[PDB]
Formats: structure tokens, sequence, C-alpha cells
């Protein structure tokens, strides 16, 4: 009952050479609103973001802890690291904490540097992978959006298309959780750029 | 540097000297050759042979209790040349590491991971100050499922490597010298061949006839993977066998 | 050259150099004189004022350990500040523990016991290096009377009728053999203390120049102010 | 040159010089001997008295180390003390953990690896002691091992250290005591005691004896009085010719 | 028995502002068998000579070119059981890196962890500098990688260099004769003509050690190709 | 043990510190590391001492390191103990960020460094990090910083310094060049070619010796860079030109 | 020499020179005499002043009921000793109701103080003691010195100028064992006036005398409970 | 877990490793502290100005609290080591006790800390010496001065660090209740007594001023470059009108 204290909603799509992370943005405890702004989408990168859904402020935690790691990865290599690595090093901190986890599922939508292959994985609260080829889902509402994606997700999405079922399948499956919604942002990363879009959603 | 050069104290701790030597794994090499025995191990083409002089001086001494040759488990049997105590000790430690990786990893250790592991320990002693290298030398004896025997010997400079003929200890040049005449020309050797190839060896380069009680022997074999030591009964029809021709 | 030895070596004639080494440094401090009477114990240091700059007040030679005793300190007084402060704790624990005084033996002995705890090897990290080089006085008064005892960085503390350390310790101790009667008074007693330090010190006597405290029974450490010390050496 | 200060130092000619003054502290001792018979082991030491002031049996070089072992010490006596107590120790710790009475092999091995450990390290010093264990059991027979500073252990039939080994080696030589019985051992060590102390040199001596075998049901024990002065009367009647 | 080791430095600085341990080992570097690595287009070729003092030793006992991962490789020059100890903590900070990150250590995180290594037991107290300098080489990312590293802790990337005896000539021959664009085999046999600049008697396939590190990964040529290469030559 | 301890923290007769004193000897062995702060950036110049025809080419720099995203270092001395320092200086960096949420200050920085120096060079029986660094980099409570550290862990801020071989004869060179409030980055890179080429008198100045780093700021985010090779011939074929009129104008 | 300076070295003649600078360092001590009959142990301490206004110096601890002990050389490792001493008492009384042994505390103090002596950096306690104690042996009189070694007396005497102690000692060991309380006492205080100079005798300042026995617990007699002992003595025989 | 006896006895009873602290201390610039009746000021010497050196990173005087500042003499790293201690003490002084730490109580803290870097094993002495000045609650002005040695006395007026016992002279001399009527004499005294050993007329010359419940306020040049002048005239004032 920990995860849904503090609500939320994190869902990553993939698309023919592209991918798209979304996200609410209601922060709350138990049933009363605080902010409608909060951040649960973080910049690993380039073309790397981390989607992360759970207790805030072990979402806090997590992502100041890996960028921590990050950059001093990204020192020490001299260059950017790829999804899958990031997904092991995420998997490495979540599970360093084994017998006290924290309690927050990420989500990660990248493109593989030097590919540019669009990559999404999820994980656990104690850092188990799963890389997927069409969504993955976290949060307080995971069946409802795991009803929209498997109902709506096609492959080989141009990222016009990528977005509309994205936006769609996070609109509906936050429309149906009480604790999650008060706005939508969607984050469709290219090859060549980075479009960043808040959905007019409802506010209830 | 200079080839007598020393500086600091290069001459007591094992610190590197002006021409990159370390003098106390030297002087504990010295220290094997300050026990007086020499030892001689043969590997044949089914079967490996340690032999080593054994010296009783006084007759109120217990001759059982004097040997020099050790089993590490049933199938590993080593020969120890240098101080006594210290290689007592490494063969505790020898002991030890075998049991441990048995206990560990579900089979009986190799000859080379022991002797791998025993070399290890020794230099991990000649990289640190504070305390000495052993001044012992170990000979180990087994069989392999696979290479078959192996003999296999560490110093105390840490150093290892497998053998088909090897001595050590006061002797050991002109014993190495007598096996490679004997290596050379090789013909291929039995079980009976490999002690005989040990026994005179050590008997040429200490230049004496050789009585059952003045010499030890221990043996594997292929049929018989199990290290046993030779008694008096074989040992001297080794040696009658051998002074007939 | 200082390195060669252990702290914790003995010499061919059975004494440990360190220890002998801090008896020496002991002889570059400033007298101080204890006298022991029926009436209670004074104590009397010499500041030893280096310049006119130099505030007379900021020099503690005299400490209070307790409301009873009293602590005269002679040598290196940064080394005897950590003793000064375990003597206090000793006695502050004494009286949470028992709900009493401690008697002045007893508070000099855990004192005392600091003076070998110091080694090399087999020590945990800031552990004493080397012995305390501050010889002590400590003067009290408890169910036994007034008492006087002197402490050296050997370990070693005996009780005195009355006794001098310092620079001028040889000379000041011939003076209070000759001066010291079991009768003697309090203010005899002061009076001959100020006289020995007078005839001792190299510069002129004077309020600032000394310090000079008393503990009596019912009557807690008392330092004497600046009135009080021109008052005695009025008449000398 | 500097080669003699620390135990974890090897000379040019590969000696370690602090275990060999050890043994040479050890040389400086009073001589004590052991004698292994057919059916048991029989201790003697010359203990020699510093003092008139001393009590009877003051400063004891003969040890129990367990129910059926003994101990004969010489060289340093507080470095014997402390060994004997890591034997007791070691007993002890067998007999808790295997639940039977500790061989006199794996003792004196145990022991000896123990004395070994001390001649590696500048932050100790070797032992300056040597010491002899004797035992015996039914299933085992008797047994007697002596320990060097250097941790060297063999098993002997006659042993003997101090200040006069060499002699007293040369006088148990002449014992056939393979075949001999404790009884007979016990007068034997009494003589040669007597015969390898210096009057001269060494004003005055105790006799200290003990033994373990069949005779004392596999426990070791000091002499009972009436046969040390038995073999005490024997040694002074051979002294003189 | 004491376990305390000594607490303080053994290598210090000298009034000129040398650290004479670490020269000392570089001595004993200079004092070993000669060690020679290539890169070449495709890969890099670790050639070592390893000539026993008598024939009683067993060829293929010991070696001298080791793996530490299936695309890295490792040579030596200086005091073996060093090498060895150094090739079991770099076989196990590969396997931590591996664990962590669960992609095959770059060649340079592996030699920038090792010389951090040997700067510690160049710094850290009551120990000596290791006696031995590393040839490394790897493959990540479809391009290959030589690196040196010595016993100070300081390491280099190199595209041809020697270590050990003579090496001042090797390195001036392979200066001559060193091209970029060299394929594998050429730099194979370049490696061997290096070692027998130096080499002294009749050079056979079990007096020599080579490695190969290409796309396919780092391995150990086996004494048949060896005698093969050297039957080219 | 106490007879083969060299005392590496104590005192001098003299009070001085030797070992410290033998680290700054180390220094004075090194390349030449030079740093120059301009009114719209900051650079550091350094002479490659890893010259060689076999030598493999550099990943990103020999001597200049990143610290994080606003600042960059250069050492000089012993190339292993400035690697450990170079790591600590990430890893403290990385942690004032987590703690804090925003980039550390440079100072900061350089006052953690030294304090690790400082606690080297006071107890623990351990020789000193032969190791001199300069420090570049950007906050928002001074801008543009130039500073640098000692192996004894001392520290100061400058305009324009120089550690390394012929440091002296460089910061007189400075002392007589650097104009202080009207210095920019052209300016500041051609007072650095002409210092180093100076300094280096032993090799002649060619792009493959030289090692130089900018810092500037470009639209609110700092940009570290180091120049390429086809760059720093330019800036010397400047220097040259620059050098042949003043010959002919004289 | 480079033999006396550490006690975990050797010398070449087989001795530790540190051990026997300890021993030195105990015979600096003022003499102390202790000698025990059929049903008593006394000690008998020659207590010194720094000087004619200081208190002399106690020779004489507290250890149990049934132990006491007189202490020569360095009197803080001697504080360090006694209270070990009193710890292990302590500690008999509190596992196994009875008091402790005499010479298993010996035996306890010879293994403690044999540990310094072979551990580098540590140096041997430089103080020799006398322990008087009773138990079901009856009385017991032992000696403890810096090389660990503890010895089992009839009597002793340790400190400076204690051989011509130990000589009256000698001479009359044959009459210690029948005397009662008094004459013990007298003959200790007789072989400690023994090592007094020539113009120094024996008085209730420098005196301090320790009993113990069967029904007495040990007591320590100061200043004016050693008068009647003193009193009945005779002219130094000179 | 280095546990070395650095600083033992001499036989002619001496610790040579806090003499040595305090000759390394004697190398130090000069630092001046004055205790006026409601000012207090300090005056470091600056041994080299190299005219690209940021003075702002090498103040050799600093703060402690917002009542405590302090000047120091000797290895500016160990000073400030001692200075970041200082610090945290005085925090959490503040913390346990609910009031801004007493000028005597951090110099007793900082007296205690050095003494036990000089009877500490595997360490040697800080060598520096601090002149530790402020204001009691109450309001008194107060001055200290500490020694490697761990000794701390309260002074009117010292001097510390290189070329000590001429300014030490020369305040013996000049340190009059007439010579600290206002905070300029007492300012006027500090730079007279840092200007013979200095050189240059003040340009080598830092100093910061503290007031009663004022925060600690630096000098720039212009005012220090007023305050030499000032002095000049006066000098040549008494010399005209004198002789």
């Amino acid at each position: 009952s920990i995860m849904s204290y503090n609500g939320g909603a994190v869902m990553a799509m993939k698309g023919k050479n592209c991918v798209a992370i979304a996200a609410d943005r209601r922060f709350g405890i138990q049933a009363q609103m605080v902010t409608t702004d909060f951040q649960k989408i973080f910049p690993m990168g380039d073309r790397l973001y981390i989607g992360l859904a759970g207790l805030a402020t072990d979402v806090q935690t997590v992502a100041q802890r890996l960028k921590f790691r990050l950059n001093l990865y990204e020192l020490k290599e001299g260059r950017q690291i790829k999804p899958y690595t990031l997904m092991s090093m995420v998997a490495n901190l979540l599970y360093e904490k084994r017998f006290g986890p924290y309690y927050t599922e990420p989500v990660i939508a990248g493109l593989d540097p030097k590919t540019f292959k669009p990559f999404i994985c999820s994980l656990d609260l104690i850092g188990c992978p799963m890389v997927t080829d069409d969504f993955v889902v976290s949060g307080t509402c995971t069946e409802q959006m795991y009803g929209m994606c498997e109902s709506l997700w096609e492959p080989n999405m141009d990222p016009e298309h990528l977005f509309e079922t994205i936006s769609q399948a996070m609109l509906n499956a936050v429309d149906r959780d009480a604790v999650s919604g008060m706005g939508v942002i969607v984050h469709i990363i290219e090859k060549d750029k980075i479009t960043t879009r808040t959905l007019k959603a409802r506010m209830d | 540097m200079s080839r007598g050069s020393s500086a600091g104290f290069d001459r007591h701790i094992t610190i590197f000297s002006p021409e990159g030597r370390l003098y106390q794994v030297e002087y504990a090499f010295k220290a094997i050759n300050q026990g007086g025995l020499t030892s001689v191990a043969v590997r044949g083409k089914d079967c490996a042979v340690i032999v080593t002089q054994k010296k009783v001086p006084d007759k109120l001494l217990d001759s059982s209790t004097v040997t020099h040759l050790f089993k590490i488990t049933e199938n590993i049997g080593c020969v120890m040349t240098g101080m006594t105590a210290d290689s007592r000790s490494q063969v505790q430690r020898a002991r030890y590491e075998a049991a441990n990786w048995k206990y560990k990893y579900g089979y009986e250790i190799p000859v080379d991971m022991l002797c791998k592991r025993i070399a290890d320990i020794s230099q991990v002693y000649t990289q640190n100050a504070e305390m000495r290298p052993l001044g012992c030398c170990m000979i180990l004896i087994g069989i392999d499922e696979e290479q078959g025997p192996q003999v296999y010997k560490c110093d105390p400079a840490g150093y290892y490597c497998g053998f088909k003929a090897t001595a050590a200890g006061v002797k050991q040049t002109e014993s190495t010298s007598f096996l490679e005449k004997k290596v050379k020309k090789k013909f291929d050797w039995t079980f009976e061949q490999t002690v005989e190839t040990a026994i005179t060896c050590l008997s040429t380069v200490l230049s004496i006839d050789f009585k059952p009680s003045e010499i030890e022997v221990g043996v594997v074999t292929v049929e018989n993977p199990k290290f046993r030591i030779l008694t008096e009964a074989e040992i001297d029809a080794h040696l009658v066998a051998l002074a007939e021709r | 050259s200082e390195y060669d030895r252990g702290v914790n070596t003995f010499s061919p004639e059975g004494r440990l150099f360190q220890v002998e080494y801090a008896i020496e440094a002991i002889k570059l401090g400033s007298t101080a004189i204890g006298i022991q009477t029926s009436e209670g114990v004074c104590l009397a240091v010499e500041k030893r004022i280096t310049s006119p700059l130099m505030e007379p007040s900021s020099i503690e030679k005299i400490v209070e350990i307790d409301a009873h005793i009293g602590c005269a300190m002679s040598g290196l007084i940064a080394d005897a500040k950590t003793l000064i402060d375990k003597a206090r704790v000793e006695t502050q624990n004494h009286w949470f523990t028992y709900n009493e005084t401690m008697t002045v033996e007893s508070v000099t002995q855990a004192v005392s016991n600091l003076a070998l705890q110091f080694g090399e090897e087999d020590a945990d990290p800031g552990a004493m290096s080397r012995p305390f080089g501050v010889a002590l006085l400590f003067g009290g008064v408890d169910e036994k009377g007034p008492q006087l005892f002197h402490m050296d960085p050997s370990g070693t503390f005996v009780q005195c009728d009355a006794r001098a350390i310092g620079s001028a310790s040889e000379g000041a101790q011939s003076s209070l053999q000759e001066v010291y009667h079991k009768s003697m008074t309090l203010k005899e007693a002061i009076k001959s203390s100020l006289i020995i330090l007078k005839q001792v010190m190299e510069e002129k006597l004077n309020a600032t120049n000394i310090e000079l405290a008393t503990v009596q029974p019912g009557q807690n450490f008392h330092m004497f102010t600046k009135e009080e010390l021109e008052e005695v050496i009025k008449d000398i | 040159t500097g080669y003699d200060l620390s135990a974890s130092t090897f000379s040019p000619d590969g000696r370690v010089f602090q275990v060999e003054y050890a043994m040479k502290a050890v040389e400086n001792s009073s001589t004590a001997i052991g004698i292994r018979c057919k059916d048991g082991v029989v201790f003697g030491v010359e203990k020699l008295v510093l003092s008139k002031l001393y009590e009877e049996g003051s400063n004891k070089r003969l040890f129990n180390v367990d129910r059926h072992v003994g101990m004969a010490v010489a060289g340093l006596l507080a470095d014997a003390r402390s060994l004997a107590d890591i034997a007791r120790e070691e007993a002890s710790n067998f007999r808790s953990n295997f639940g039977y009475n500790i061989p006199l092999k794996h003792l004196a091995d145990r022991v000896a690896m123990y004395v070994h450990a001390y001649t590696l390290y500048s932050a100790v010093r070797p032992f300056g002691c040597s010491f002899m264990l004797g035992s015996y059991s039914v299933n085992d027979g008797a047994q007697l091992y002596m320990i060097d500073p250097s941790g060297v252990s063999y098993g002997y039939w006659g042993c003997a250290i101090g200040k006069a080994r060499q002699a007293a080696k040369t006088e148990i030589e002449k014992l056939q005591m393979k075949e001999m019985t404790c009884r007979d051992v016990v007068k034997e060590v009494a003589k040669i005691i007597y015969i390898v102390h210096d009057e001269v040199k060494d004003k005055a001596f105790e006799l200290e004896l003990s033994w373990v075998g069949e005779i004392t049901n596999g426990r070791h024990e000091i002499v009972p009085k009436d046969v040390r002065e038995e073999a005490e009367k024997y040694a002074k009647e051979s002294l003189k010719e | 028995m004491a376990e305390r080791g000594y607490s303080f430095s053994l290598t210090t600085f000298s009034p000129s502002g040398k650290l004479v341990q670490i020269e000392y080992a570089l001595a004993a570097v200079a004092g070993g068998a000669p060690s020679v690595g290539i890169k070449a287009a495709n890969g890099v070729v670790l050639a070592t000579e390893k000539k026993q003092k008598s024939i009683l030793y067993d060829e293929r006992s010991v070696h001298k070119v080791e793996p530490i991962t299936k695309h890295i490789g490792l040579v030596y020059s200086g005091m073996g059981p060093d090498y060895r100890v150094l090739v079991h903590r770099a076989r196990k900070l590969a396997q931590q890196y591996y664990l962590v990150y669960q992609e095959p250590i770059p060649t340079a995180q592996l030699v920038q962890r090792v010389a951090s290594v040997m700067q510690e037991y160049t710094q850290s107290g009551g120990v000596r500098p290791f006696g031995v300098s590393l040839l490394i080489c790897g493959w990540n990312e479809g391009r290959p990688y030589l690196f040196q590293s010595d016993p100070s802790g300081a390491y280099f990337a190199w595209k041809a260099t020697a270590m050990g005896k003579n090496y001042v000539n090797g390195k001036t021959f392979l200066e001559k004769r060193y091209n970029e664009d060299l394929e594998l085999e050429d730099a194979i046999h370049t490696a061997i003509l290096t070692l027998k600049e130096s080499f002294e008697g009749q050079m056979t396939e079990d007096n020599i050690e080579v490695g190969i590190c290409n796309e396919a990964g780092f391995r150990r040529l086996t004494p048949t190709e060896v005698k093969d290469y050297l039957a080219a030559i | 043990s106490r007879r083969y301890d060299s005392r590496t923290t104590i005192f001098s007769p003299e009070g001085r510190l030797y070992q410290v004193e033998y680290a700054m000897e180390a220094i004075g062995h090194a390349g030449t590391c030079l740093g120059i702060l301009a009114n719209d950036g900051v650079l550091l110049a350094a002479e490659r001492r890893n010259i060689h025809k076999l030598l493999d080419e550099v990943f990103f720099s020999e001597k200049i390191y990143k610290l994080n995203e606003d600042m960059a270092c250069s050492v000089a001395g012993i190339t292993s103990d400035a690697n450990v320092l170079t790591n600590e200086l990430r890893l403290i960096a990385q942690r004032y960020l987590l703690q804090y949420q925003e980039p550390i200050p440079c100072e900061q920085l350089v006052t953690a460094l030294c304090d690790i120096k400082q606690a080297y060079t006071q107890f623990g029986g351990k020789r000193p990090f032969g190791v001199s660094l300069l420090y570049i980099g950007w906050d928002k409570h001074y801008g543009f910083q130039l500073y640098q550290s000692d192996p004894s862990g001392n520290y100061g801020g400058w305009k324009a310094t120089c550690i390394g071989n012929n440091s002296a004869a460089a910061v007189s060179m400075l002392k007589q060049d650097y104009k202080e409030g009207e210095m920019t980055l052209k300016s500041a890179l051609a007072l650095a070619i002409k210092v180093l080429n100076k300094t280096m008198d032993v090799s002649k100045l060619s792009a493959e010796k030289v090692e130089i780093a900018t810092l500037t700021r470009e639209n609110g985010k700092t940009v570290i860079r180091v120049l390429k090779q086809k760059e720093v011939e330019q800036l010397i074929k400047k220097h040259e030109e620059e050098e042949a009129k003043a010959e002919r104008e004289k | 020499n480079q033999y006396d300076n550490d006690v975990t070295v050797w010398s070449p003649q087989g001795r530790i020179h540190q051990i026997e600078y300890a021993m030195e360092a105990v015979k600096q001590g003022s003499a102390t005499v202790g000698l025990k009959s059929k049903t008593h142990a006394v000690l008998v301490a020659l207590k010194r002043a720094q000087s004619e206004l200081a208190a002399h110096q106690k020779k004489i601890l507290h250890v149990d009921n049934h132990i006491g002990i007189s202490i020569a050389g360095l009197t803080a490792d001697a504080r360090l000793l006694c209270n070990f001493m009193r710890q292990e008492c302590l500690d008999s009384r509190f596992v196994f109701d009875r008091p402790l042994p005499v010479s298993r505390l010996v035996s306890l103090i010879g293994s403690k103080t044999q540990i310094p002596t072979q551990r580098y950096g540590r140096r041997p306690y430089g103080v020799g003691l006398l322990i008087a104690g009773y138990d079901d042996m009856g009385p017991h009189i032992f000696q403890t010195c810096p090389s660990a070694n503890y010895f089992d007396c009839r009597a002793m005497s340790i400190g400076a100028r204690s051989q011509s102690a130990r000589t009256y000692l000698e001479r009359h060991m044959s009459e210690f064992m029948e005397c009662n309380l008094n004459e013990l006492v007298k003959h200790g205080l007789r072989a400690l006036r023994e090592t007094l100079p020539a113009e120094q005798d024996l008085t209730t300042k420098n005196v301090s005398i320790g009993i113990v026995g069967k029904d007495l617990e040990f007591t320590i007699y100061d200043d004016d409970d050693v008068s009647p002992f003193l009193e009945g003595l005779e002219e130094r025989p000179q | 877990s280095y546990d070395r006896a650095i600083t033992v006895f001499s036989p002619d009873g001496h610790l040579f490793q806090v003499e040595y602290a305090q000759e390394a201390v004697k190398k130090g610039s000069t630092a001046v502290g004055v205790r006026g009746k409601d000012i207090v000021v300090l005056g470091v010497e600056k041994k080299s100005v190299a005219k690209l050196q940021d003075e702002r990173t090498v103040r050799k005087i600093c703060a402690l609290d917002d009542n405590v500042c302090m000047a120091f003499a000797g290895l500016t790293a160990d000073a400030r080591i001692v200075i970041n201690r200082a610090r945290v003490e005085c925090q959490s002084h503040r913390l346990t006790v609910e009031d801004p730490v007493t000028v005597e109580y951090i110099t007793r803290y900082i007296a205690s800390l050095k003494q036990r870097y000089t009877q500490s094993n595997g360490r040697r002495p800080f060598g520096i010496s601090a002149l530790i000045v402020g204001f009691d609650f109450d309001g008194t002005p107060r001055l200290y001065q500490t020694d490697p040695s761990g000794t701390y006395h309260a002074w009117k007026a010292n001097a510390i660090g290189r070329g000590a016992k001429s300014v030490r002279e020369f305040l013996e001399k000049n340190y009059t209740d007439e010579a600290i009527e206002t905070d300029d004499l007492t300012i006027k005294l500090v730079i007279k007594a840092l200007l013979e050993v200095v050189q240059s007329g003040g340009k080598n010359i830092e100093l910061a001023v503290m007031r009663r419940d004022q925060p600690l306020k630096i000098l720039n040049p212009e005012e220090i470059e007023k305050y030499v002048a000032e002095i000049e005239k006066e000098k040549e004032e008494n010399e005209k009108k004198k002789q």
C-alpha cells in the first residue's frame, strides 16, 4: 500500500525509430492533492529518459542517486551511457537495497547511441528488468494502461502516431484512476529532436 | 645499477635493490640449502615418484617420525626440502587449502591449482616487509584425470611450474644435469624405470650406495591414484634390482 | 636521534628514559609552594610574567578541582589541563555515585593512574604517546582534615607536610625545611610561603606576580584576590 | 651486521639468527631428560636450587598438560609456562571438539606450529625454551616428543635438553630402553641426572621425577616418594666407584 | 604471532624529487624477458619469449600470455608471481564491472583499475611496488586497443612497444618497421621479428608465447599456429 | 619496524617538512602547465610530455581532466597520484551535487582536495601526493576562476599562473605581459602561445606538443572544449607571423 | 649496543637486556622482607621518604582478606598489578564464593607479566612483588620478578641492599617455622634492619608491617601499631 | 593505523617537534592584534604580492563566528584545518548551549586541539599560532594568542610570525590608554606596528576591524593608504615641531 501513497503513472512506448515516455503530473498525499506539476521523468542523456512512479521521496532519492552514478560513469568513460547499461545500473542500485527497498518502479525509454534503436524497459522495486518491444507501464493504474496499450499500440508507428497512441492511452487510463492525473506530460524522443508536450486533461 | 649495489634496507626487508633484486628471497633460497638434504621427483608415462634421502644421525631418535614425505589428500603427496618447521607449516597450509577447495567446489583440487595457491601465499610473503619468507621448497605429486601424472614445484619466490623431472636441495644442480641427460635420450618410462631413475639420480649425485633406511619413496600411479609411501621391503627390492645391473 | 629507542625502554640503571626526561622538563617550570598546616593548606605559585602586555589574570597555575580541593601545577600547563579535567570528572563521578566528596588521596591516586598510560604498539589511536611533563600539588580538606599531596610524571604520589616544585625547588625545599613546624598556623604558613617565593623569584614580588589559594575546614577553595594579596605582602 | 636483530630477516647465508640465539638461551639451562620405555615414559629434571630460601618444589619444571600428557622443559621458565598453558588449551579444545583425549603426536604438532609462528615476524620474539611431551595409552602406546625453539618436533626413544645434553645423550645411548619397564627406567634416569650434574659448577639441585604409563593407568603424575628415594640412593651408590 | 603489518610507506621522495623504489622496480622490469605488443588495423598481437632454463620444465604448465575476459589479454615483463597477482586482480575487477553493468569492461577502464591497484601498492604502507610492466590488449566497439602499465601506476596507449631486455632496440626496430593499416598477420610477423632481434639461440614454437585479440575475442595461439608462423619467416 | 620507518610527517630542525619539499621538486621536474583567466573565459595550456611516434591517440586529453559540468583541472607531477586526486575531485563534486542539487563552487572543491592533501601531510606515515593542480571553472558566485594547489595543501586564486618545468620564467613573463581587466579569449590564447614558446625552448612549438582547453559560457551553460590540432596550428602560425612582423618593424 | 633497546631482540649470548634492566629497576627499590611460620605470613617493608617533610611511600597493599603484597620498583606498575590481582580475587569470590588460592593468583600474575616481554613495543613490568597469603595450604610467601618468573619462598627479601636481609633469613630459616607471631615479626624486623645504613635505625616512621594468618585477615600496621612489634627489639649486632 | 610516537621527550627535557613547530611559526608572516576600548584590530603582513594573485583567497584573517575572528601565522593549510574545526565547534556550542561562544571558550578549544596533536600517536603538532580576538556577550573586548604547544594567554596587544620580537617591543613602548582612545588611534597603532617589519609603506598590509555587535570589516586598500598618509603626516608634523 506504500506504492499507492502518492499515486502516479508512467508509460513508455516504442515507435519505428523513436520512443515516447509519459507521466502524470499530480503530487498528492493519500486523497489530497498538493501540487499539479510534480516531475516524474528525468533526463539521463541526450536521448535517454527515466520515469519513476511510487513514493515521491523515493522517486527523488533514486533520481538523484542515479544522476550521481551516471555523472561519475560519464566522467570516467568519456562517453554517454547506453540505455541497456543504464537499465543494468538502475537494477544494481535497486538491488543494493534488497532488504531496505526503495518504493519505486522505474521506466526507461531511449534510443541506443550510435544506432538510434528504440529501447524501453521497466523494473520492479528491487531491480528486476523487463525489456519489452511494445510498451511498459508503471504506477497505480497499471490495468487501465495495459488495456489501453494492448488495444491501441501498433508496430512501426511514426512519431505522430506514437504520440497520439501514448497520449490517448495515458489520458483514458488516468481518467479511470482516482489518485492519478491532473495533467499528462509526454516526451517524444527522435534521433534528431526531442518534443515535450502537456496534454489537456481533467483536473478532478 | 652495480652488480653488488645495495641501498637503504634492501638487504634486510623485501624492498627492491638498485638493480631490482630481492635479497631476502635469495637468502630464503639459501635457507633451503641450509637443511642439507636433496630430493628428486621424476614423472613417468603413468606414474610420478618422489625420492628423498632420510637422515637419522642418532639412534635415540624415532625414525618413523623423521619424514619429509607428506600426503595432502588421498591422491596428492608432497616432499619438503629446507627448514623443517617452515616445511610443516606449508604442509598444513596445503592440506587446509585442498580440503577447502573440495568443500567449496565439490571436487578434488588439481595439483597445479594447489601449487598455484601455495605460490600465491609465498608471493604475498615476498611482497610484505613485516614477515619473513619461508625457507622451504614443496614438490607436489599427483595424477590428473586428463593430463596424467603431475609433478609441480613451488619456491619461496612465489614461482611454480610443472616438471618432467625436478630436484631440490644441496645437490639440485647436479641432479638437474643428470635428469637432463636422462630425459634428452627420451625412452618411454615405466613405473620401475621411473623409480630406478629417481633412485640412481640421488645415488649418483651423492656418489654413495643406498640402503632402504637411507631414502624415502612415495608414488602415485594411474592404476592406483592414491599417494603411498613405499615400505622398506619395496625400497630394498628396488635397490637390489638396481644393484644387480 | 630521538627515534632509535621506543617510548617504553628501560635504561641500564632501571629507569624509563621518557619519565626521567619528563622529570628534567619539570625543572623548567615556575616555582609552586604548598604548605599543609592544622588549619588548612595554602598554595602559592609564581606566575612568571614575560611581557607587560600579557594579562596576569589569564595565567591559571592554581585551579579548583572541587569545592574542597585545589591544584597547583608546574612544568607544562597544557599537559596539566587534561589531568585537571580528569580530576574534576572523577570528583563529580564520585559525588554522583556515592553522594559524598572525595578524599584528596583518592583524587591524587586517580590522577596518578594516568601517568604511565603511554605507548606506541598495542594501543588505540589517540592514546598518549609520551608521559605528562607537569608536576602537580594537590591541597584539600577532607574528613582527615587538611592534606597536601604531590604528584610527578612517574606516577608516584606522596603526602607532604610542605613541598615546593619547579625550577627553584631545591633552594625552596631547604627554606621550607627550616621554617616549617607542625604547630604552624595558616597565617604563618602563608607568610612563610610568600617569603620563600620572594626569595626564589627573579622578579620583584607583587600582587600580579603570584597566585595564592587556601583551603580550610568549612571554607571552600578560596583564591586570594588582588586586595587580599596586597594586604598579605604589606608586611614581608 | 644487522642481520640478527629480527626474526623476519634472513642472513646472507640463509639463517635466522634470533632463533639461534633463543636456542643458545636454551643451551644455558639445566638438563632435563626423558626416556621412553616399552610401557611408559619417564621424565627427569636436574632442578637447580638458586637459594636455600626457596621452598622445596618451587619453580617446578615438570608439568601436567593433560590427564595423560606430561611436559618437561628447559630454558626460560616463563616462556615454558606460557607454552604449557598453550598445550593445556590445545588439549582441552581437542577434547571439547572431537570428544576424546588428544593424541600426543597431534598435540606436539599443534604446539610446535604455535612455537614456529613466533619465528616469522619482527613484532614478536621466538620462544626461549625447549620441552618434551610424554604420554601413554593402551591404543597408542608410549610416545615421547621434543620441540625446539624453532618449532621442529620429533619423536624420540630418549631425549635430553639443557646444559649437558651431549653427555646425557651418551649416557642414554647405553640403555636398552626398548625392552625395559618404567621401574628400572626411573633408577636409570636418576643415575643419568646425577652423572651429568656438575657439583663444582652448580652447588645444589633437586631431582624431579615424573612418569606416565601402564603403571599409572595412562596418567602422568609425579613419581611416588618411595620410588624416588630408591632411585636417588641407587644413583648415589652408583656414582661412587 | 602478530598480524600487524607496517603502516608507513616504503616508497618515499628523494631530495631530488624522485621515488627511487619505483625506479628500482622499473629496473627489475627492464631485466625481464622481452615482450612485444603491436596494434594492427583489425586486431592486436601480444608476443613474448618463454625460454626455460632446462628441458625438464613443462612448457604447457604455466603461461605468460593470459586472458582477462573474452576480449582482453595480458602479457608482462618482470617478476612472474607479481604478474600472477595482477592477473587475478584484473580478472576480479573485470568480473565486478560485468556484474555491475552487465557488459564486458572496456579495455581502458580495466587498464585504469589495474593502474590504480599498482598506485595503491606504490603509496600504501608496509609494501613494495610491483616489479612488472603489463601489456594489455582489447577489442571494444570494433576498435583495437593496446596499453602499457608501468610499476608506478601510470599507463600509456601504444601502437607498438617493447618491454624487458633490449626494449630500446626493439622500440627502434618497431619504429622503423611498424606502419598503420597493417593486418593482423603482418603484425604477428613483425612481433616475431622484434622478438628474434634480441633472441639468443634458436626460436621454436615453444620458445615464444603469442596471443592475438580481434573481433572474435582474445585467445592464445596454439604451438602449431606459432610453428606455422615461424616457418613463414 | 621503528628502524625502517622514514618519518614522512615529522618536522625538521629548521621547521620544515622535507617530504613536501621533495614533492615540490618532483612538481618542478614535471611538464609545464599554464592557466590564464580572461573576461569571457579561462583556459589551460599544458606541454605534452608524452611525445613519441608509436604512442597511440589520446582519448580526450593527456593532462587536462573534466571534473564536472562547470570545472576542469590540469595536473603536474606523478601521473598516478594525479589520477587518484582527480577521481577524488570528481567524487567530491558529485557528492556536493547530490547534497544540494546545485553545482559545487570551485573554491569549495579546491578546499576539499587541499584538506585531503594536508591530512596526508600531517598524519598517517604515508608519503604525500606529488601533484600540483590548476583549476579552471565557473560558478554563480564569482564567475570565471583560476586556482592552483600544491602538494603541501596550500592553494590560491590567480589571474594567470604556471606550474611545472620553467614555471618561474613563465610567471615572470605573465607578470610582464598580462593586462588585468582587459584580457579576452583571443588575447589570452596568444599570450599562452607566447609563454609556451619561450618556456618550451628545447622543442619547437608544434600542435602535437601542446594541449589547450578553454572554458566559456554560452546561453547560460558552461562549455569546456579542447582545441583541435588545426586550431592550435593556426594559433602557432599567427604567433610566428606576429614575431616576424615585430622583428621587421624593429 | 643494538640488543638492549627492545624486549623482542635476543642477544648473541642468549639473553634479553630489557628484562635485566627491569630487574635493575626492582633492585633500585627500598628493601622489603617476607617470611612465614606454620600459621602466619608476615611482610615487613622499609619505607622511604623523598624529604624530611614528605610522608614515607606506601609499600604494603591490600589485595583480598587473605592476600597482601609488598612492592619494590616502579609504583605505577605495582598499582597496575595490584588492581589486576584485586580483580582476580573479586572474580573468584563472585564465581566460586571462595577465596582465590594464592598459588593460582601468582600463576595468573606470571602469565600476565610474560606477555609484554615477547611483543614489540611493550616493556616488562619494572616491579617485584612479595606476596603473603593464607589458604587451605597454610601461609605462603611468593616473589615475582619482571622476568615473569615467580618463586615459592620460605623467606625472601627484595629491593636495595637485600643481600644482608637474605643472609639473616638464611641463618634463621630453621627457627622461623616454629616461631609464634611476635617472634616471626621480630625476625623479619631484624632482617629488614640488616639492610639499613650504619647510622640509620628502625623506627615507627619508616617501618610498615603486614600480617595474615588462619584466624587473622590481612592487616597493615603503619605508625603507632608498629610500636608493640618494634618494642622488644635488641641493639644492632654490627 | 599508524601509531608512532612522533612527539617525545629529549634528554634536555624538551619536546623537539613542538620547538620545530614554533620555528615553522617563526617563518610565517607577521600578524598584529591590538585590543582597544570598543574596537579590536587585526593586521597581517603580506610577504609577497605577485600582481596576479587573487587577494580574496589568501586572506590570513577569518571569522570564526559572528563575534569571534582570528588571524594566524605559520602553515596556511594547518591553519585552515584549525579554523574549520573551530567554526564547527562554535556552531555546535551554539546548538547545545543556545548562546554564542566566548572568545576564551574557542581559544581553549583551539589550544586543547593543538595540545592533543602534541601528545597523540602518529601525528605531528600544528605549525601555527593564532590571534583570537572578539567581544564577549557583556561587550568586553578580548584578545588571545595560542601557540603550537597548546598554551594560550590573553593580551592587550601582541604580534606573531616573523619579526614578532621587534613588533612586540614597539607595542610595549607604544601601547597606552592615550593611544587607543578612538578606533582611529588603535588602527594607526596597528599600522605603525606593522610598518616597521613590512616594506613599501603599507602596500603589503591587510587590516580587519571588529566592533561590538557588528560584522567583521575588512579594510580596502584605499582606507589603508589613507591611514598610512595620516601616520606620515603625524610623523612629519612631530619631526618639524620637536626638531
